[PDB]
């Protein structure tokens, strides 16, 4: 359907990264799924370029692609990980969770 | 409290007298390392609610995930949502 | 092929926007086309989230989507346009041209 | 010059004595409005090379695109890549 944030849980054990990330076992990272339809709604915070490209794609599907539904605001999570055998704590590990989706 | 999403947690915003304030719905956490009778506290403090990790919803600090294989499976992490719940830890492993 | 910047010319007359944009007649806006393959190369400046999601998609195509090739750095162009009958010049009209593509 | 991608352009970085420096490969531009014998200069200055608009490659300031239908098709824009080339304009319309 329309570009929105949708669930996506990450299990660090199952992706093979518990070798270096002690905590958490996992977290809700979310993802962005859906079509970017012209006109791009305001909550999709479209750039000027995404608006133009979306319009060209409407007129000619071969000259330009649709705007893509991607994360537009990433949020940090807490983490404990190993760095050469050193436990490292970061209350805010940037770029890990999606708070807002949009068209770009 | 729950309305302002603030929580007091043990510590090994000021970290005065072994406690720390965890705002923005953050939870308590504690990391230990355990091998037979030897248990050592590594770190304590806040765990961000961003990402809503599953086992941080427990009111007690229970280690419910099998420890990582690193350092001979000795690490013991738990996070919890009551005040000073990270003072100690209880185990409930799948193995 | 791989996520890179590709040509895309905008003709303001042909998209119907010369009604309010006096100049230029058009410009090179470029676009981003290609697949985001794991592992995401450094020049694609992948976020931590795009790396994780790409990995989950590799393990399970149904649990997560690929990282999307989108503009990651937008540049401004010069413009002359009408605002309620007022000619308005901006040497830098932000968000119009793509200088760098990446995976998000 | 061409090596440093700098260019001097007419003006209606300082805009001293009716000229202006256009760096970063920027080009000169001029906007007029014309209806029969009446011609008026609206704006002059720099045009960014970002977006590489096609008709800014002319060495002379030639209006090569049909004017926009707004204000009875009176606007006359041109951009060019020689020094002070936007002092005047020449027309070469498709119509």
């Amino acid at each position: 359907n329309y570009c929105k944030r949708t669930p996506l849980y990450i299990d660090f054990k199952e992706i093979g990264w518990d070798s270096w990330i002690i905590a958490p076992p996992g977290y809700e990272a979310y993802e962005c799924r859906g079509v970017c339809n012209y006109p791009l709604a305001e909550h999709l915070t479209p750039t000027k370029h995404a608006i133009i490209q979306a319009l060209v794609h409407l007129k000619n599907s071969q000259k330009a692609s649709k705007a893509c539904c991607v994360p537009t605001k990433l949020e940090p999570i807490s983490i404990l990980y190993l760095d050469k055998g050193v436990v490292t704590y970061k209350f805010k590990y940037e770029g890990m969770a999606v708070s807002e989706c949009g068209c770009r | 409290g729950s309305q302002n999403q603030e929580r007091l947690c043990a510590f090994k915003i000021s970290h005065e007298n072994g406690t720390i304030l965890c705002s923005k719905g953050s939870t308590c956490y504690g990391l230990w390392e355990k091998s037979k009778g030897d248990i050592n506290l590594v770190k304590q403090g806040c765990w961000s609610h961003i990402g809503d990790p599953q086992e941080c919803h427990y009111e007690e600090c229970v280690v419910t995930t099998t420890p990582p294989s690193i350092q001979n499976g000795t690490y013991r992490f738990c996070c919890c949502s009551t005040d000073l719940c990270n003072v100690n830890f209880t185990e409930n492993f799948p193995p």
